[PDB]
């Protein structure tokens, strides 16, 4: 239910990221031995499938704004921790009280 | 910081001259370096900046004098030299040069201004 | 509160959490994803002149880090190496770890001098400036970066469907920073 | 392209008199410091007021200064008769690529 | 169950914090437009209802012993992650093994 | 093991965790607080050299520091410039971050020479030394602090219910942090 | 099903750790009062009891690669928050999603 | 995808994660913990000259560093002083909270010359250097470490049944860290 | 209000000897470092011991120093014939507003 | 480092006098420094301290001489000044200017005494 | 025990030549940096090259280098009349416990 | 950076002579030093390593030379000092005292030779 209200689209997203799993091939995973730091990029290309890629970039912009009030009120220098936070408050939506079957946030089925 | 500046001669309008400044007590490789000058009965003016060779920028001159002058650093000796040529009228003037150098705190730059040498035309 | 974006299969939808709709599985923190997107997307405009309007000096205002996983390839990254006319930095040094974006086609690398009339230099829309895998809101010295916006996605569950030269430009710029700029390209 | 100043101040021993400087949008509008210095007759400058009133070294308190649009001021209570001097004011101009612009010089009498 | 043993109750508790979810206005969430380090804060006074401020207090003080014996073992030079780390055992105590009904940590009706 | 208090509706029970009372509805990180709280409502003396007998100098113990996201308006803090007699620093300077405390009526702001014969200034009685959002068991040098200690707490459900001027007083101190030490108020 | 393939075991495990939950004695705890840095920690020795040292020893051979392709990967100059990670998947595993009874990972019996 | 391996009363297995086996009990984060383990204990030569050949220099390769609660006594730990022939550093100095290794019987302390041609000491096995509670992959300067490696573990539900003098050798080297190193021990 | 030294003190060469400095609670006692200096005659008195056995440069390893309560020592081990100075104690008291207290002055003869 | 004392001559009771510690080394502008005198035939002897004008801490006299000796120092010069007014029977003795200054590693801070005059009365 | 240098180069004005220094296992084959100094008849050498193409001060970028294997090349573009003097070759040996080894000298001929 | 060397005179050979080089512009505690000669018609060549006091590395000689000369330093008064006993033949040459000191940026250390002084035995 996310609509695109900015000016333009790129409907390509032409990304790069980090493995945390490469089939890695005998030594390479070795500090010493290893890739360089520019060297440990993998890259892809995605295409606007489902127009979701337009999706996707409107999805951004909104979340904008929170995050920089989020950021004014923490003292960290560096946050790593958003991600955490996230999946703690997933769980305790859910399991963080007594469930009550047929309650909208309870699903087991009895 | 001390500074001295020499040079100061009388000159004949369209010979030529150097003004060399020598200083002291600062790292003189990470400084920029301004000559102004100033006339008898007026205020301050300006002629010249040199800039950090480590930077790389060109240096700029005035607006009337650009051309004739030439500014110029040397390292090696810790001096800057700015030389005169074909000079003409009214260019007769005290010459000073002012560097920007911190106090080793970094907080700020302080300006040192030099005691200067008289040039004048006839 | 900040929007969580799940992604169904051939869909997006923005997680709403006063309900509670289940029939997403997260089964593990491997499916939890932080992304980077660069403006250049949404066409702003990306040449020099432009783009310098919208950063500006600003005093009293502490800056702030958040880590990213995952960026979009950049066409243009700018790099400012700016002194005051007196001769003196106005951009602070890159702390430890904060390296340049990784993969740009160009490198805007601008010098020269201007009032920085303030601490930090500050994006006045709001946006991130976007280095290697850390989003911050103030410019470094010497490190090329892009300006982007950060986004958090659950991916689905399948792993499988989701996730080189570089060329310098150098301009020289005075009274950067200030309502009229005069920039010499070379 | 030169920075404007009174030609000549007065004042009474012991009161405040101030010394203007009114600068251009390029100057002191863009944002630049000004810079005080003071030449008694027959010796070199020196520096008085740098920045937001910043003291170099064994400066009496009695000088201050502010900043204004594109203007700005040197107020100096508590007159003495050693008072005598040049006072001119400086900044960088940018339609010069940021170089200096000199005042045109005030004699303060007491 | 909490008395408090202190030589004096304060019962006002004049507070202040930071809002993680001000209502902003317009563009002051802008870090370069919003508010300097000393005007993000908002304030608060609380009473001595239900005599909980007594308490409250009390509770501070039986803390500080168990906090120092932690902050000893730990080698981080800033700890930021103590609320997670109780949330998660919080999470584990119930959810953590097998829920026998009747059990005394399991809060499921059939 | 910190005990973790429960506030019920009109009420306050440290939470046991042996036992496991489901009760208590913890729906969100939203409902997890840290406060920190003044000595001073206790009633502890605040005089300066009433004051100054808590804190004492130590080696070979490292400093920590927890944050805190709430606290409460002090009448008294404390700011400390103390030298050797050699001349010398014997407090550390400020870590990047650590700004003083925020709302404080009066700063007593403490100059002078003393032994300083310790790395560390540590507080006697093990409560701590309150800056703006972190408290650290040490004191650094030129930022204003209270002293304090901290607590946790759930909140209840609702949010709604739960969660300017000051004057400097300057002092002259010789034999700082000593049995016998004499003051001069300005 | 863990079998030691190294060249040599040895048996015994003379360990060193810090107490989280000392039984302190009276002012013991106090930072300034407290042991100093090298006085804070407890021994033990373990024997090869059950064939577990053999096994511990290898599974810590085993993790290595694993832990260094994950450093790698990350940006964060010192990690402290892998056991938290670690026991977040623990939780999702199980209560992420609905549970059908009789299937592989839901644990309740009806 | 780290291997998480589970104790069972008198039996330890590798927890396999596409499995699911709730017959453990994991009720607290007091049951997570994390061990080093010295290479020693697998057989590997401690001399000195063996030693050094397991170490090498590397640029481009940024450290990194990752915590362990609980460690083995080491029979022997290694501090080096190491210099360029024109007299330079080419260890790292330690940062902030690294002190040596608690409890080791000798301390192989080394000093002497060598190229040192990169930037940072990495071990070529892959193992780490254990400090006191933190594990890095290089090597800093004048400060004891060990050779180890770190697992993870969850400890059984009964906490109970689970969890002073040293001598220092002094070493000359030169040409330390080539293929042929002449050593003088005194 | 001065620091106490024995008159003079005499030994064989190549064996130790000990001069002592006696302070009060204010200096020594209150815990205040204690300051060296050795004048042979005619001359200016230069450092010798400052506070735990420091050695400013060029100092035979023969000096060494304690301090316990409010006494101090210092111990010359291998008396040579060049050794015949004055030996002064110092240190800072706090009656005096932590200013210099100076010993007496002792005959050290070889 | 090193430090010169000079303005060493006999006076007669009752006058006055200027003793000038000239300094070199060290960043003056930021040490301590102690006025100390020494009797003959008698130990070492403290007169008066001076501490750092960025600081402004009052100088402070010993118990006998407090009142007519006066202490200051002046930056541009490097100095340290020691005026003596009204001098009277038993102030002969060698004058030293002591400053205690780190050795750019902070760790510690050594002594650096100076040759010192000699002031007598007669 | 000495390194390795053709006894005389010559070229043509503004052209490229290359001097050669050949080393041995010990030397250069272990990674030790090579230095590289010209005499001008009747003075002092002074530095020319370090490590990898570094220049200390007011040096043409005419002057470069390489290092591959046990061999090393310094190589000049331009070549003026100027240029006439001796260029030696320096590194540090380890069969001499890490010290000087320097170069035969090469004529370089204009 | 400046480096002085003296004491270059004729010895008849069997004698002995004190060579030193007297430096500054560097703090002359922590740096390495290596004397090195230069015979007439010959590449240059190397004689002995003294090492920074601090570290306490023995010092070191060359394969011919090692035994006669002795080298030694002293930081109270800023010299290097080689002694060389029992001159005997083709001990002529120019000798040089070489340094290695950084910039202040500590980034690399450069080069710093001195002008060296004339030996030779008849
Ligand atoms: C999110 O999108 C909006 C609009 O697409 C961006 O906003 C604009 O805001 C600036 C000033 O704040 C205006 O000059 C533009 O005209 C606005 N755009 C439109 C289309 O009116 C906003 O910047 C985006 N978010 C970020 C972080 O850049
Ligand atoms: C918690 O409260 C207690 C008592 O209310 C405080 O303790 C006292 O301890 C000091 C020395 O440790 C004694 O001098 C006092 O006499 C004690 N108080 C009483 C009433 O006997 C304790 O300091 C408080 N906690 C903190 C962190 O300050
Ligand atoms: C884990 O154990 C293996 C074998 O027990 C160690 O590996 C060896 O690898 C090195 C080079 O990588 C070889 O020189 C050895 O011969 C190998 N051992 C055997 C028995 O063949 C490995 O180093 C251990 N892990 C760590 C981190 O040290």
């Amino acid at each position: 239910a996310i609509v695109n209200a900015q000016p333009k689209c790129n409907p390509n997203l032409h990304y790069w990221t980090t493995q945390d799993e490469g089939a890695a091939i005998g030594l390479a995973w070795i500090p010493y031995f290893g890739p360089a730091a520019e060297g440990i990029y993998i890259e892809g290309l995605m295409h606007n499938q489902d127009g979701l890629i337009c999706g996707l970039r409107q999805l951004a912009n909104e979340t904008t704004q929170a995050l920089q009030l989020f950021l004014r009120a923490t003292t960290e220098l560096r946050t790593f921790s958003i991600l955490n936070r996230k999946a703690i408050d997933f769980l305790l939506q859910r399991w963080g009280g007594t469930c009550h079957i047929l309650g909208p946030d309870c699903c087991i089925e009895p | 910081v001390q500074l001295v500046e020499s040079g100061g001669g009388l000159v004949k309008p369209g010979g030529s001259l150097r003004l060399s400044c020598a200083a002291s007590g600062f790292t003189f490789r990470n400084a920029w370096m301004n000559w102004v000058r100033q006339a008898p009965g007026k205020g301050l003016e300006w002629v010249g900046r040199i800039k950090s060779r480590a930077d790389g920028g060109p240096t700029d001159y005035a607006a009337p004098v650009k051309g004739r002058f030439t500014i110029s650093r040397d390292d090696s000796k810790n001096t800057l030299y700015l030389q005169m040529n074909s000079l003409k009228s009214e260019d007769t003037a005290v010459y000073y040069c002012t560097t920007h150098v911190p106090d080793y705190n970094s907080a700020y730059y302080w300006v040192y201004w030099g005691q200067g040498t008289l040039v004048t035309v006839s | 509160s900040i929007p969580l974006g799940v992604i169904h299969n051939s869909a997006l939808q923005v997680s709403d959490v006063d309900k509670l709709v289940c029939r997403d599985k997260l089964s593990s923190t491997n499916q939890l994803r932080s992304v980077g997107l660069n403006l250049e997307g949404n066409g702003v405009a990306t040449d020099v002149p432009s783009a310098t309007k919208r950063w500006g000096f600003r005093s009293g205002v502490p800056p702030k880090v958040v880590n990213y996983e995952a960026g979009e390839w950049a066409e243009n990254c700018y790099n400012l190496e700016i002194k005051k006319p007196d001769g003196s930095e106005c951009l602070p040094a890159a702390p430890d770890g904060i390296r340049g974006f990784p993969r740009c086609r160009y490198v805007h690398k601008v010098s020269g001098t201007g009032p920085c009339a303030g601490d930090f230099a500050f994006h006045k829309e709001g946006a991130f400036f976007l280095y290697d895998r850390l989003a911050s809101t103030v410019i470094y010295r010497g490190t090329t970066f892009a300006e982007g916006v950060v986004a958090f996605l659950i991916l689905p569950q399948a792993k499988k469907d989701f996730f080189y030269y570089s060329t310098t430009i150098r301009y020289q710029a005075t009274g950067f920073g200030t309502n009229e700029t005069e920039y010499l390209f070379e | 392209s030169v920075l404007t100043q009174p030609p000549s101040v007065s004042g009474a021993p012991g009161q405040r008199v101030t010394i203007s400087c009114t600068g251009s949008s390029s100057n002191i509008g863009a944002g630049y410091d000004v810079y005080w210095y003071q030449q008694l007759p027959g010796t070199a400058p020196k520096l008085i007021i740098y920045g937001n009133n910043n003291r170099p070294s064994g400066v009496p308190d009695r000088f201050s200064a502010s900043k204004s649009g594109p203007s700005a001021s040197l107020a100096i209570t508590g007159l003495q008769a050693e008072d005598e001097a040049d006072y001119y004011c400086q900044s960088y101009d940018i339609r010069l690529s940021d170089n200096y612009v000199f005042g045109t010089g005030t004699k303060v009498t007491v």
